[PDB]
């Protein structure tokens, strides 16, 4: 029996005036599979915000998002706990539709994190909007991805810069698994292959 | 829920002064500590100056201590950065930033909203 639960995104309805996923609102994402709206994850979430009586977000509770398979809007991640090497909280995210876009441009934005891999092992479609992945000083694998297989509209482009050097990534063992096709990988394991050779 | 726009940049001669402004729009009627950053080609984005919501607390990087002055006008919803005695070593794209809360921060990792940036070129 397959069940699907739709929930409001950040900025919409129950989260009308929220800036980010935070300690107070994150419980309301439990069992959600489809986000009708956007998800913002900002630095505010982690240091807390007394002005809104919002305490700091416990990083373990991000794992609530593991049930999200779809996002109609965009995914913006601008802060993430250091001790997490990837975005496994979104390891089951399949689709980002991008009906709404950040700055009217981006459907997926991963900025200034310390991750070493994206880990979006389940991502199969970014229907609209651009992808920006910059400033992640330790992030490898991002350049291997064949984004054209994931896009859906015409002028979708990427902006992937100022991450970990490909040479430094290849120098270390951080390269797609030998079972991965030339379509890239989200990480070093076969589960992280976009497609298997 | 805050959009930021930098202005006041362009070309300047060494020894000259220049005043950058950051205009905020959107949900502006809550606490934001505001910061100024800059990114020179090749180099990574560094902190320049920061100011608290109230405007009573301010910070400056050592490279600009004495020469730069930050201020804000919460009524106009603006943040100015007065740059004097400019040097070629100040050439960079200057970014304005906001961090939800009262305090400013000296790292880029605490700021929730960023501007597009303005180029500031300093020549002999
Ligand atoms: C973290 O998530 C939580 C939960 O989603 C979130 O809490 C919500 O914050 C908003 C914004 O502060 C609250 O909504 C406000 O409630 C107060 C009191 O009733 C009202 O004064 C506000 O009304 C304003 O709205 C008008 C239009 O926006 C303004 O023009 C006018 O001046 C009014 O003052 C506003 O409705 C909401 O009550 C809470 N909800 C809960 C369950 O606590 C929090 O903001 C998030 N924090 C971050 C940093 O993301
Ligand atoms: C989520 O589903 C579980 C069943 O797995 C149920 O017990 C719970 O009430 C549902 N809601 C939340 C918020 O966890
Ligand atoms: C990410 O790494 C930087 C160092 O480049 C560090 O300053 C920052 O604190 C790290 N992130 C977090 C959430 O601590």
């Amino acid at each position: 029996l397959e069940e699907k639960k739709v929930c409001n995104g950040i900025g919409i309805g129950e989260f009308k005036d929220s800036l980010s996923i935070n300690a107070t609102n994150i419980k309301h994402f439990k069992n959600c599979t489809s986000i009708s709206g956007d998800l913002h994850i900002l630095p505010v979430a982690f240091r807390g915000d007394s002005f809104t009586h919002t305490p700091p977000l416990d990083p373990q509770e991000l794992d609530i998002l593991k049930t999200v398979k779809e996002i109609t809007g965009f995914l913006l991640i601008q802060a993430w706990p250091e001790n997490r090497t990837d975005l496994h909280a979104f390891e089951n995210l399949e689709i980002i539709r991008g009906r709404t876009k950040q700055h009217g441009q981006f459907s997926l934005a991963v900025v200034s994190l310390n991750i070493t891999s994206l880990g979006l092992r389940s991502l199969k479609e970014i229907s609209d909007g651009d992808v920006i992945i910059s400033g992640n000083k330790n992030l490898c694998y991002a350049n291997t991805i064949n984004w054209k297989k994931l896009f859906g509209t015409s002028g979708q482009k990427t902006k992937i810069i100022s991450n970990r050097g490909e040479n430094s990534c290849k120098a270390t063992g951080q390269v797609c698994h030998a079972l991965c096709s030339p379509e890239g990988c989200w990480g070093p394991e076969p589960r992280d292959c976009v497609s298997c050779r | 829920q805050v959009k930021l726009e930098e202005s006041g940049g362009g070309s300047v001669q060494t020894g000259g002064s220049l005043r950058l402004t950051c205009a905020a729009s959107g949900r502006t009627s809550r606490s934001y500590g505001m910061g100024w950053f800059r990114q020179a080609p090749g180099k990574e984005r560094e902190f320049v100056s920061g100011i608290s919501w109230r405007g009573d607390s301010t910070g400056y990087a050592d490279s600009v201590k004495g020469r730069f002055t930050i201020s804000r006008d919460n009524a106009k919803n603006t943040v100015d950065l007065q740059m004097n005695s400019l040097k070629p070593e100040d050439t960079a794209i200057y970014y304005c930033a906001a961090a939800a809360g009262s305090a400013w921060y000296g790292t880029l990792y605490e700021y929730d909203y960023w501007g597009q940036g303005t180029q500031v070129t300093v020549s002999s």
